[PDB]
Parts: structure tokens; C-alpha cells; sequence
């Protein structure tokens, strides 16, 4: 067993995909979102 | 707007606008408490 206190990425799970339910692979992006921003602040205005 | 005050949040409101939207009464105008404009006598002699 060894240990990191690492959170800013993974470098950790890698692997070739051998079936779609392999549980044990790298890691595959995302869907390319935005920003969707509305805090939540006491009279913030439209942006609409 | 997010926020809400669960209870009371005015004591120290002694008046909320001085204006005439229609040269009249502002229909939610607030002026203070007959209760904080009292001059009563004092026992002449512990003040009070």
C-alpha cells in the first residue's frame, strides 16, 4: 500500500477499455460544457 | 432574490421616507411610535 495527497488530477487509474463494462481503464473526457453561472446573493439582476 | 429573514429584523426603524409619490401619504410610509416621542416628569429624585 502507498499513499498521496494528490487531488489536482489522477495519474493514477491507466488502462486499456477491454469491454463496456471494464471497471478498470485511464480516464476519458467529457462533454465540452460552459459557464451556467447564478449565485444565489440577495437581489442579484437578470442576465438573461 | 435568495435570502429571507425568518423574524424581526426592524426596531431601529424610526421612519422609512420622507417623499409624496402623489403629493399625499405614501400608502406604506412609516412614522415612528407614539411610544418613543413620551416626555414624562421624572421622580425629582433618583432621575428616572
Amino acid at each position: 500500500i502507498t499513499n498521496a495527497r494528490t487531488n489536482n488530477d489522477e495519474t493514477h487509474a491507466t488502462g486499456p477499455i477491454e469491454d463496456l463494462n471494464s471497471t478498470s481503464h485511464g480516464r476519458e473526457p467529457e462533454i465540452e460544457s460552459f459557464a451556467d453561472r447564478a449565485e444565489l446573493a440577495m437581489m442579484i439582476q437578470g442576465m438573461t | 432574490r435568495t435570502i429571507w429573514n425568518s423574524s424581526i429584523i426592524t426596531q431601529r426603524i424610526s421612519a422609512r421616507g420622507l417623499m409624496n409619490l402623489e403629493d399625499a401619504r405614501p400608502p406604506e410610509a412609516k412614522i415612528s411610535h407614539q411610544s418613543e416621542l413620551d416626555m414624562g416628569k421624572i421622580d425629582e429624585t433618583s432621575g428616572e
